[PDB]
């Protein structure tokens, strides 16, 4: 018992010193959407999948652009996501006001982080349960990172998020050697491979809900929505 | 004229043995304008305690209201009288507060203690030093003139009869000196047994 | 310009107030009266500069209605002059210029009526009869001649009606007469100028 | 402290309870009715009184705001007050501004507003009170509107509020069906019958005041009940006697 | 217990308690069809010496954005002043037109503010207990959201909220087509509207209103709701 | 039970219990109705005046008024006479009165 | 935080209608050294005890009689490093207003602000107040003095008092022997034998602490002055 | 969290009311009794005091009776602590209305002060309610002598006269008795005190010492404020107790008339 406790407190320590709150966060961002992470390391695409709740509606992005040369897919509640967005965006504009530098998104990964994990460290601030595949186009190439809402910061050369990420994690791993410092073309379409790993399998793939964003040595924020993924298809 | 002179005004205290006495004049107009005759600007708090105030007519009612405040809130606390003394220390302190705007006052305090049976007598300064007066105590704009007469006519023994002649042509003296035509004049005469109060006749224009 | 004038009988009070409608640098309408009935008990009229007279005038008489239905009483018109005193004493010292000069013309019902004059460095004083402006000037010899204490209600017509002629003799201003008030007990009526 | 934190609660299953409980202590208050003509809207009040010490001087539960329209309640009479403050400056900022005095609608707006924003807000909670709202503006039309503290208002064209109130309801959907007349003496005579009811006898438990336009407001003469609770009686028997005696 | 609480599911226990305050309010019908949007509502009555004449629960935002509104009905009179200042205020300053959606999510902002902990500027305590389906017409044409309590919005082109909705929506699917003529859609709203309903149809507890191009944002008058019932 | 609020809804169940009783509290009309059959047991008087002892009540039950009229009758026995006078009446209303209540009031709604 | 915690306090209204943390503190009183007051009209006595208890101490080091005011003086029974907080905010108070006026203090108006200070603390929660009971004992012209001060926040005037373990007890004894006119001296000499009374566990000249406002108001007696008069009457 | 310490005070319940305001009215019970009686004629006051003794003092008389106005006065039934807190705003905002207005304060209007402030905290506020009821002898020159009575519970009334204090129900109903729609003078007043105060009070003699008493008239300024002195009370006293027994003497002499028992 005491699973309420552990709840009050946000300053919260067991025995076996465990945090519980970063583990409702973690069960959070599996509750939510399918994406994928893909760099060349001279080319970054993400496969995103993008749902409608049901037959009369249409689909809700999940692909935000946050700038003309960075970008996210979110994974997980919606409302949160804004409020995060709008201070990222301004930290650009000052960026480009005072500094005319668009700045290592490394840098402003980490900046971000510290003023969330300062509230855990004291009363008040519930999780905020999206986590993030951030992708952009820096001085030394495209570069991936993972931000968590455990404020878990780590660079990687492809990642996932969604229920089973796993298994496409695993593909990834196999095919990850083949993906080299090239080809467009061939991101893609183990990108749509993999995407099926993360469903269930028993939902037929559809043009209406994938979605195709990349950013690359000459490429900025581009989107590929609905039928015009079926050219790159 | 100045802040303190647009309406002027003087007000005497003499000293008499076992009693004191009070004099001003009264006079409101607007500027030289003459509207009326009267305008008190000496006010007692209890009986035998008398104080005259001498800045601005609109100065004046705002700090005779104050004091009022002050007074009735600390005299209920104590519960029991107030002293001259104690009056006298409250305008201080609310003559320092002043002293950075432009309610510029000149009190004189006046009353002879009757539960404790002494004559007591002081002039306060409009920077808000206390000094405790003697014998005669003076206030106006025609002050260095009526400091003048003040030493003159005064003798060190006094009857209330004979006090009275000398603050009434102290007082009809006074009026000559105003530009400013401050005609009617109050006296009260005080005694620990009994208080007259007299309005004096004078010229009139 | 501006001017007021003010008698007090023994059984009723008559004002003379301004009035302007169209007045920048010339005539060609005047209506208007820079005055405010602060209520069927107390009328109260005004002069000083013509923006902070209206926003003087419509605070003084949203809160003397609120204590009216609050109390369920009325205050004297004595009790109201050293209220609005008051708040005029504190705006001159503050960066606001209120600095206009008040005329509170008052009937007390079982005290008899009262007239109370305000200027501007806030000075309140009860008048028989006093005057300001530039009207003044002529009208006070007038009524310190004619009036006598205690004069009839006919005589103050007759009164009123010489100053107009005086105004219109000497010759002063370019807009032609007062507006006159009278103010009762039965409520305020009209003293018609020509 | 500052003492930011919420006193207030959330549903647990899409109920606020402190607003149940709210709806509760209207039930435990005073029986108010109001009614409306086309000249007249009748606020009546039930009393309890066994003390003849108490003076008379006491408010009541019909409460003066504008000079057309008042304010009766149910709840307690501290409350109330600070309810009727708010209304009292509200018109007068209005007084100031329209250069008139608004519709009733508006005025009830506003304190609405001010208790949906207690709940809805940290640190606060409404009053729990409910009114009826009742005058006239310039036109005759006549206008009552319910006031309740689930945030929310309404128009209706007779209204019964507080204690025992589903006998009185029924009583007075009887009564005024039949009327697209104004009957005015009528009207009264029905109100003092309604709250008679829950009074339990005792025209010394009755207050009707009376709002008829013109800015007449009036608080009934001991006399005047009188008068009509003896019209009711001679009417019953001299009925009764009468519908035997036609056999049509 | 806090309310300041994430929740072990990772579920906030709030939005979930909103959506039953819902199903207790009535029933709200919105087609958006080829051209036009429509929005009907319920707004019910009860007793006899009740105006609901008085009453209404869709307004128009603006004469080219309205929202029909369901749940705790006090919660969206605060609602909309909010809305209803912000779009005005975009014509100050481009004095130009505002879209649907814009106006939508400035809302959904102040959506999140429950608690006083850390994750959310306190003023409130908990969040607004309603949905609203939100319309306009601009140059994106015609189109239809729904706002979701839970702080977020969807797209739609039918919808129906309400206790009924459950078999409202089912019943919105088979008259539903992406073409279908405007007039011929009021008939079919009619149909489900008098289907969840157990008081009478008459024109004193319903309520219609339509958006076209050629004519603004029209809400539709007695006369013009007794000729519509006469139809079906 | 005293008070049901004490209660719990588990003890409760319903589709066993579905009817909760509630006494109303002392009404007027029902202290004269109560009270004209302890009378009748008991000597009465044509001096008695039914109306102004009950009026003089308020907020008792029937188990008081069974006992006023119990103690009065023993007073009255004290005396050794089966009358009863009003005098009598008043000692044990006054008695009753006096223990019951100490409190200060929340009335004066109006 | 560093405005949060408890805005509301730990003391509450019971159905008791009693107040539990007051009656918690005139137990935290019961536990004081043995205290009496004795007032000689003219002049004034308030006397203690001083229990003693590590023989490795220093000079007379700390006292538990601390002068407000060069007129006023306290004495006390319950809690002491709450004794000497208590002194010193009131130390400020009385020196500040009575250096804008140049009037000498009077003695209501001390007592009035210590129980301001003693009542904000059981409005407001997070902390809680002193557990102390004071004995004002001062001196001025021809006025009555000898006031005692609750940590309830009441005031009382008295003739006599007694404070310290066992208080009922000591009272009743001084209830007694306590009666008419009497002598500063003499006060003294009754005041000890009240204390001694009600425990001795010795009494030397550091055993005892005697204080008088008199002449001139507050004087304090020299070790050797007490010692005379235990001669004078053991 | 950032708040749990608490015990979920000071709010709501199926109770309807609240109870940490129930609580403080069987407090205000227990202390000393304090009557008014209204007149035609001025303003009767009396309250009875607590526990006195020969070490205890009298340095005023004031010790229940408190003056918030040169024509006002109060008793307060409720501990000490909290009370004298409360009344110095009390007096003090007749101060604010008196620079401004310059004349005295209306009586209601400084009573409707008092439950505005309880009010706010029954509402939300942090701090704990109070409870302290006032009995107020009060005059005015438009509307003559006010008595009124004011309660924590925000029910202030107005009386022809009232007691609270212990013995409440019953010294009511006495009260109500003895009393006579105007016809009312000081003389017939001075009696009427006592002999409600005898039938509350179970110490079997009565003294002076026990009681206050004071009126409040009218001749000279505004009024005239009377604290009666101990000689002059046991006066009224001693000639009360004659009557008692002149009365009881009379009854004995019908009863032996109508045939002894």
């Amino acid at each position: 018992m005491f699973r309420n406790q552990y709840d009050n407190d946000v300053t919260v320590w067991s025995p076996q010193g465990r945090i519980h709150q970063i583990e409702y966060a973690m069960e959070a961002v599996k509750q939510g959407s399918a994406t994928v992470g893909l760099k060349s390391k001279t080319h970054a695409v993400l496969v995103a999948l993008k749902r409608a709740q049901s037959e009369l509606a249409a689909h809700q992005k999940k692909i935000l652009h946050v700038d003309n040369h960075i970008g996210i897919s979110i994974a997980g509640l919606t409302a949160d996501a804004r409020l995060l967005c709008n201070f990222m965006r301004q930290e650009c504009l000052d960026s480009r006001f005072v500094f005319d530098r668009p700045l290592p998104v490394s840098r402003l990964v980490s900046l971000i982080g510290s003023k969330t994990q300062i509230p855990t460290q004291r009363y008040g601030r519930r999780p905020y349960g999206v986590g993030l595949l951030i992708a952009g186009y820096d001085d030394m190439g495209p570069h991936i990172f993972q931000t968590c809402p455990s404020a878990n910061y780590f660079d990687c050369r492809a990642m996932s998020i969604g229920a089973r990420s796993q298994s496409a994690r695993t593909y990834l791993e196999r095919h990850m050697s083949e993906f080299m410092e090239c080809n467009l073309n061939e991101l893609v379409k183990h990108g749509l491979r993999a995407l099926r790993e993360t469903l269930p399998a028993e939902q037929d793939l559809t043009t209406k809900n994938v979605s195709i964003g990349i950013v690359g040595k000459d490429l900025e924020f581009t989107i590929y929505d609905d039928d015009d993924v079926s050219p790159f298809l | 004229m100045s802040i303190m002179s647009y309406n002027g005004g003087a007000v005497m205290a003499m000293k008499g043995k076992n009693c004191v006495a009070i004099a001003a004049d009264r006079r409101f107009g607007i500027q030289a304008q003459m509207v009326t005759t009267d305008f008190q600007k000496i006010f007692p708090m209890g009986d035998r305690l008398y104080i005259g105030l001498a800045g601005l007519a609109t100065d004046v009612q705002t700090v005779a209201q104050r004091l009022k405040f002050r007074l009735n809130l600390y005299e209920l606390k104590e519960g029991r009288q107030i002293k001259p003394y104690t009056l006298m220390s409250m305008v201080a302190n609310l003559l320092y507060e002043k002293r950075f705007g432009p309610y510029y006052t000149e009190p004189v305090i006046a009353g002879l203690d009757p539960k404790t049976f002494k004559p007591f007598i002081c002039s306060l300064d409009l920077i808000g030093c206390p000094m405790v007066t003697d014998d005669f105590v003076v206030s106006g704009t025609c002050a260095e003139q009526m400091y003048g007469m003040c030493e003159s006519l005064w003798e060190p023994n006094m009857d209330p009869d004979h006090l009275f002649e000398t603050i009434s042509q102290a007082m009809l003296n006074a009026v000559d000196r105003d530009a400013v035509s401050g005609m009617g004049v109050i006296v009260h005469i005080i005694e620990k047994d009994k208080i007259t109060t007299r309005t004096l006749k004078a010229r009139m224009d | 310009m501006e001017y007021l004038i003010g008698i007090q009988g023994p059984d009723y009070v008559l004002v003379a107030s301004d009035r302007v409608a169209a007045s920048n640098i010339v005539q060609m309408k005047d209506d208007h009266d820079k005055m405010f009935k602060m209520s069927e008990k107390i009328l109260l009229l005004c002069v000083g500069e013509a923006g902070d007279t209206v926003q003087f005038a419509e605070y003084i008489q949203k809160n003397v209605q609120l204590y009216k239905m609050r109390n369920g009483y009325e205050l004297s018109p004595t009790a109201a002059a050293n209220f609005t005193r008051r708040n005029l004493a504190d705006c001159l010292r503050s960066r606001t210029p209120y600095h206009v000069n008040l005329l509170l013309a008052g009937y007390d019902e079982h005290e008899g009526p009262a007239l109370y004059y305000m200027d501007y460095l806030a000075a309140l004083a009860k008048a028989p009869f006093a005057a300001h402006g530039y009207g003044a000037f002529l009208t006070l010899s007038i009524l310190d001649r004619y009036y006598t204490p205690t004069i009839s209600r006919e005589r103050a017509v007759e009164l009123l009606r010489k100053c107009l002629e005086e105004l219109q003799k000497r010759f002063i201003l370019n807009l032609p007469t007062f507006s006159v008030r009278i103010i009762d007990k039965n409520g305020i009526h009209d003293l018609d100028n020509i | 402290m500052s003492y930011d934190r919420a006193i207030t609660v959330f549903s647990p299953d899409g109920h606020l309870f402190q607003v149940e409980y709210a709806q509760e202590a209207v039930k435990k208050g005073s029986t108010a009715v109001g009614v409306r003509g086309r000249d007249i809207v009748v606020l009546g009040v039930e009393k309890k009184s066994v003390a003849k010490l108490q003076d008379e001087r006491t408010v009541r539960k019909i409460c003066a705001l504008d000079d057309n329209v008042c304010m009766a309640f149910a709840g307690l009479t501290a409350d109330a007050r600070i309810v009727i403050n708010r209304a009292r400056v509200e018109c007068q900022s209005h007084r100031l501004t329209v250069e008139d005095p608004v519709t009733v609608e508006y005025i009830t707006r506003y304190i609405a507003s001010l208790k949906q924003r207690y709940t809805q807000s940290n640190g606060r909670r409404p009053f729990g009170i409910s009114a009826l709202i009742v005058g006239f503006d310039f036109d005759g039309t006549p206008r009552l509107y319910q006031t309740d503290p689930s945030g929310t208002y309404h128009a209706w064209k007779a209204n019964a509020i507080g204690r025992g109130a589903k006998s009185v309801r029924e009583f007075l959907e009887k009564n005024y069906t039949d009327e697209a007349i104004e009957t005015d003496d009528l009207t009264i005579k029905l109100v003092i019958k309604a709250l008679l009811e829950v009074v339990q006898s005792g025209g010394k438990n009755i207050e009707l005041a009376v709002m008829r336009r013109d800015q007449s407001l009036k608080i009934l003469n001991p006399e005047e009940i009188e008068k009509y609770v003896a019209e009711i009686e001679k009417e019953k028997e001299e009925n009764e006697k009468k519908k035997q005696k036609k056999a049509s | 217990r806090g309310v300041n609480t994430f929740s072990p599911e990772g579920r906030l226990f709030q939005v979930e308690y909103a959506i039953e305050a819902i199903k207790l309010g009535s029933t709200a019908i919105g087609i958006q069809t080829s051209e036009g949007v429509c929005l009907a509502v319920e707004k019910r009555i009860t007793s006899p010496l009740m105006e609901p004449s008085s009453i209404e629960k869709i307004v128009e935002i603006d004469a080219h954005i309205g929202c029909a509104m369901s749940g705790l009905i006090a919660d969206a009179k605060t609602l909309i002043d909010k809305a209803r200042v912000e779009t005005q205020n975009h014509w100050f300053t481009y004095n130009e037109t505002m879209t649907v959606e814009s106006v939508t999510q400035a809302v959904s902002n102040l959506a999140l503010q429950f608690g006083e902990e850390d994750a959310d500027p306190g003023a409130m305590s908990r969040p607004f207990g309603v949905a609203l389906l939100f319309g306009g017409v601009d140059e994106k044409g015609p189109q239809l959201f729904h706002m979701d309590p839970s702080g977020t919005f969807v797209q739609c082109d039918a919808r129906a909220i309400g206790s009924a909705s459950e078999g409202a929506q089912s019943s919105l699917q088979e008259v539903y087509h992406k073409s279908m003529t405007l007039k011929e859609a009021i008939k079919s709203s009619l149909i489900i509207l008098k289907q969840v309903m157990e008081e009478k149809l008459n024109a004193t507890n319903i309520e219609l209103a339509t958006v076209q191009p050629g004519q603004n944002f029209h809400m539709f008058t007695k006369e013009e709701l007794e000729e519509v019932i006469k139809d079906i | 039970t005293n008070r049901i609020e004490t209660l719990d809804p588990a003890l409760i169940r319903p589709g066993r219990i579905d009817r909760k009783i509630e006494f109303p509290l002392p009404d007027e009309k029902t202290k004269k109705r109560i009270f004209q059959i302890h009378t009748s047991r008991m000597t009465l008087a044509d001096d008695v005046t039914l109306d102004d002892l009950i009026m003089a009540k308020d907020d008792l039950s029937g188990a008081d008024i069974k006992a006023i009229c119990t103690e009065a009758g023993l007073m009255a026995l004290r005396e050794r006479r089966m009358k009863v006078t009003n005098e009598d009446f008043k000692k044990s209303k006054e008695n009753v009165l006096y223990k019951k209540q100490e409190g200060t009031p929340e009335g004066l709604y109006l | 935080m560093a405005e949060r915690g408890y805005s509301f306090s730990l003391t509450t209204f019971s159905p008791s209608g009693k107040l539990v943390q007051i009656e918690y503190a005139l137990a935290a009183v019961a536990g004081g050294a043995p205290s009496v007051g004795i007032k000689a009209a003219n002049g004034v006595v308030l006397a203690t005890e001083k229990k003693q208890k590590s023989i490795l101490y220093d000079e007379r080091s700390v006292h538990k009689v601390e002068p407000i005011t060069k007129h006023i003086g306290l004495v006390y029974s319950g809690m002491g490093p709450d004794y000497r907080v208590l002194v010193h905010r009131a130390r400020k108070l009385a020196q500040q207003y009575y250096l804008v006026y140049q009037e000498p203090i009077p003695t209501a108006q001390l007592v009035q602000r210590v129980a301001s200070v003693m009542q904000e603390y059981t409005q407001s929660g997070g902390v809680r107040p002193f557990g102390v009971s004071l004995l004002i004992c001062g001196w001025n012209e021809g006025r009555p003095y000898l006031f005692q001060s609750d940590p309830s926040g009441a005031y009382f005037a008295w003739k006599a008092t007694a404070m310290g373990k066992n208080y009922v007890n000591g009272k009743t004894f001084l209830e007694k022997r306590y009666n008419e006119d009497l002598e500063l001296e003499d006060a003294i000499h009754t005041a000890i034998l009240t204390l001694k009374e009600s425990f001795e566990g010795q009494m030397t000249e550091d055993n005892i602490e005697v204080g008088i406002c008199n002449e001139a108001g507050f004087r304090r007696l020299t070790p050797t002055e007490v010692k005379d008069y235990l001669a004078a009457i053991a | 969290m950032s708040r749990r310490y608490d015990s979920r005070t000071t709010i709501f319940s199926p109770e309807g009311r609240l109870y940490q305001v129930e609580y403080a009215m069987e407090a205000i019970g227990h202390a000393g009794t304090c009557l008014g009686i209204l007149a035609n004629d001025g303003v009767l006051l009396a309250a009875e005091r607590r526990n006195i003794h020969k070490l205890l003092d009298e340095v005023f008389f004031s010790e229940k009776i408190y003056k918030l106005n040169e024509d006002m006065a109060c008793s307060v039934a409720g501990i000490t602590s909290d009370a004298n807190v409360l009344t110095n705003e009390l007096r003090l905002i007749a101060q604010r209305y008196l620079l401004q207005y310059q004349e005295p304060i209306p009586c209601e209007q400084l009573v409707t002060a008092l439950c505005d402030i309880k009010q706010a905290y029954t509402q939300f506020g942090g701090k704990r309610p109070f409870g302290v009821s006032l009995l107020y002898i009060g005059w005015d020159k438009h509307y003559g002598f006010q008595l009124y009575q004011s309660d924590p519970s925000g029910n202030y009334g107005g009386w022809k006269a009232t007691c609270i204090g212990n013995n409440s129900a019953a010294a009511v109903s006495m009260l109500k008795q003895d009393y006579k729609e105007g016809e009312m003078t000081l003389k017939s007043a001075l009696a009427l005190a006592i002999k409600v105060l005898n039938k509350t009070m179970d110490v079997s003699k009565l003294s002076a010492e026990k009681v206050e008493i004071a009126t409040l008239t009218r001749e000279n300024g505004k009024t005239v404020i009377r604290v009666l002195k101990q000689k002059e009370v046991e006066q009224l006293i001693k000639k009360h107790e004659e009557e008692e027994a002149k009365a009881e003497r009379e009854k004995k002499e019908k009863e032996q008339k109508e045939k002894d028992k």
